[PDB]
RNA sequence: CCUCCUAAAGAGUAACGGAGGAGCACGAAGGUUGGCUAAUCCUGGUCGGACAUCAGGAGGUUAGUGCAAUGGCAUAAGCCA
RNA sequence: AGGGCUACACACGUGCUACAAUGGCGCAUACAAAGAGAAGCGACCUCGCGAGAGCAAGCGGACCUCAUAAAGUGCGUCGUAGUCCGGAUUGGAGUCUGCAACUCGACUCCAUGAAGUCGGAAUCGCUAGUAAUCGUGGAUCAGAAUGCCACGGUGAAUACGU
């Protein structure tokens, strides 16, 4: 994981979608490809569309979501057994 | 012995016999160990009742076995219950760490299962 | 003893203060206690049905019953008349002393205890709970064990209520899940 | 009560770790030094409390301390 | 040879009429004295599960009778010493 | 930009680590050879259990650094047990590099302690400083070797014969 000393990483352009809209109380989807971003506590209460590959998966945020990645909540690979 | 909730074998020396914990291994046992000021090369049964006693005093601050495994436990839970990648490694029973699964899971998959 | 003369000193006063009794012998009185040990596999082998004789004798103060099966069954290839069980019941001053012994002793002494289920009643006042293995009760070493055995404990009270038998076994502070 | 078919029931002394003294009749045979009692057990002084099972955003504010 | 029906409320009553069993078992599965009451279901309870054993309840003979069927059987003819 | 090449009922090749006592572990101690280094190798000192961090000398190198080699030896312990063997897996806490370590990095700590007790038919390498094993370095490379290339230490057995 990344070191304590150099804080969590956001991606800007979801940190400041997501400050306006906590500011202004938006409730459509956080539509957003960075599945890099750790999970601050000021996206409770929203739901994030975060890519994986070919669609956004919507993920609500919950309190247990706080420090992991966007991308842990949206599978890349989809696998429906074998035989 | 019987320190936490278990028996300790009487027969070994003190360092592995604690090791015989859910929750203590080598280096935590030989801090019980250095923190009581018993050798780690005494065996448990050559020892008395109140070395025993605060054996078992300071083997209490560390959480362990029952209470280790119902933490564990709730991690792994609240891991599969959450639904991450992690959880859903843990839910079909694949390596969570990234290892690979085309050759080599075998821990983690249990014994092979011919088509 | 103890907890007879515990009982008969403060346990149906407090009972009597709360539930607002009309007559003195109304309140909740344990009639009796019975250990179980279903052994099984007697049938591939006799001698551990006396180990575990043995193993209830040590546990109560009593000599078991062999208990053999009432019905045969053929799902466990069982014969009517077959010893598949102890029982030993206790019924006075050896209840009372291992109503002690198990309180004090033999419930702190669980591995992983946190607590007796307050839902293991029948319906009417009498409490089940299964002790998981015999070596929570000091009466046998870890030395001379041959394997590993459980048992059943039942309090048949006089109680005809859930909550009277709930009420009277905490007068003896019985540690209920709570 | 018959006689000569019972385990033989003495009067013994069962003592804690806590210092709990205590004389109750069993089929030990000898005096035994038991080592949790119902003075001592985490439960019954309801020193168990509970797991923590929550607190990811205080872990997060712990761990940080970000401005914003 | 035994049991039920046919068989018409005493007995008896035929057909290549309808249904089933017997050619034994037990020195206890006999005698007597003392005692006891079943099936099935529910609710709890270590392994233990649909069903082993324990505890309580409902139930009231729906069981049991060495073996078919019928008639009996609680004063038990049933179960134990 | 994000994902995949890293999937996973299975089958095979090539490795690595083992199943232990000719060993595991703990303390002390002896002996290398080759090589690399400036958007680099980075001492000494301080801090951290550790990965590592801070300060910072020297070095474009027979100078300085990577970098007190390991097996070995000496003392002790374990006593044949799935173990003080083994180290897979997993939880928590971290470090570093990189915009960024979720998919999908290496490493550290604490806990966890899986299979495995020498492997069916079959099959491979090797004739001497060889096989076996024990460490070390390089390229690629921000990071990412059990692979490859190279380097020493210990060091056999066996070949009647076609
Ligand atoms: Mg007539
Ligand atoms: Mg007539
Ligand atoms: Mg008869
Ligand atoms: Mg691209
Ligand atoms: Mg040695
Ligand atoms: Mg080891
Ligand atoms: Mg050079
Ligand atoms: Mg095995
Ligand atoms: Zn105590």
């Amino acid at each position: 994981p990344r070191s304590l000393k150099k804080g969590p990483f956001i991606d800007l352009h979801l940190l400041k979608k997501v400050e306006k809209a906590v500011e202004s109380g938006d409730k459509k989807p956080l539509r957003t490809w960075s599945r890099r971003s750790t999970i601050f506590p000021n996206m409770i209460g929203l739901t994030i569309a975060v890519h994986n590959g070919r669609q956004h998966v919507p993920v609500f945020v919950t309190d247990e979501m706080v420090g992991h990645k966007l991308g842990e909540f949206a599978p890349t690979r989809t696998y429906r057994g074998h035989a | 012995a019987r320190i936490a909730g278990i028996n300790i074998p009487d027969h070994k020396h003190a360092v592995i016999a604690l090791t015989s914990i859910y929750g203590v291994g080598k280096t935590r046992s030989k801090a019980i160990l250095a923190a009581a000021g018993i050798a780690e090369d005494v065996k448990i049964s050559e020892l008395s009742e109140g070395q025993i006693d605060t054996l078992r005093d300071e083997v209490a601050k560390f959480v362990v076995e029952g209470d280790l495994r119902r933490e564990i436990s709730m991690s792994i839970k609240r891991l599969m219950d959450l639904g991450c990648y992690r959880g859903l490694r843990h839910r079909r029973g694949l390596p969570v760490r990234g290892q690979r699964t085309k050759t080599n899971a075998r821990t983690r998959k249990g014994p092979r299962k011919p088509i | 003893a103890k907890l007879h003369d515990y009982y008969k000193d403060e346990v149906v006063k407090k009972l009597m203060t709360e539930f607002n009794y009309n007559s003195v012998m109304q309140v909740p009185r344990v009639e009796k206690i019975t250990l179980n040990m279903g052994v099984g596999e007697a049938i591939a082998d006799k001698k551990l049905l006396d180990n575990a004789a043995a193993d209830l004798a040590a546990i109560s103060g009593q000599k078991p019953l062999i208990t053999k099966a009432r019905k045969s069954v053929a799902g466990f290839k069982i014969r009517q008349g077959y010893p598949i069980g102890c029982k030993v019941t206790l019924r006075g001053e050896r209840m009372w002393e291992f109503f002690e012994r198990l309180i004090t002793i033999a419930v702190p002494r669980i591995r992983d205890f946190r607590g007796l289920s307050a839902k293991s009643f029948d319906g009417r006042g009498n409490y089940s709970m299964g002790v998981r293995e015999q070596i929570i009760f000091p009466e046998i070493d870890y030395d001379k064990v041959d394997r590993v055995r459980g048992l059943d404990i039942t309090i048949t009270t006089t109680a005809k209520s859930d909550e009277e038998g709930r009420a009277l076994l905490a007068a003896f502070d019985f540690p209920f899940r709570k | 009560m018959k006689k000569d078919i019972h385990p033989k029931y003495e009067e013994i002394t069962a003592s804690c770790s806590c210092g709990n003294v205590m004389k109750i009749r069993s089929t030990v045979g000898h005096d035994l030094n038991l080592d949790v009692c119902s003075k001592c057990h985490p439960f019954f002084t309801g020193k168990q409390r509970d797991v923590a099972t929550g607190g990811r955003v205080d872990r997060f504010n712990k761990r940080f301390n970000i401005p914003g």
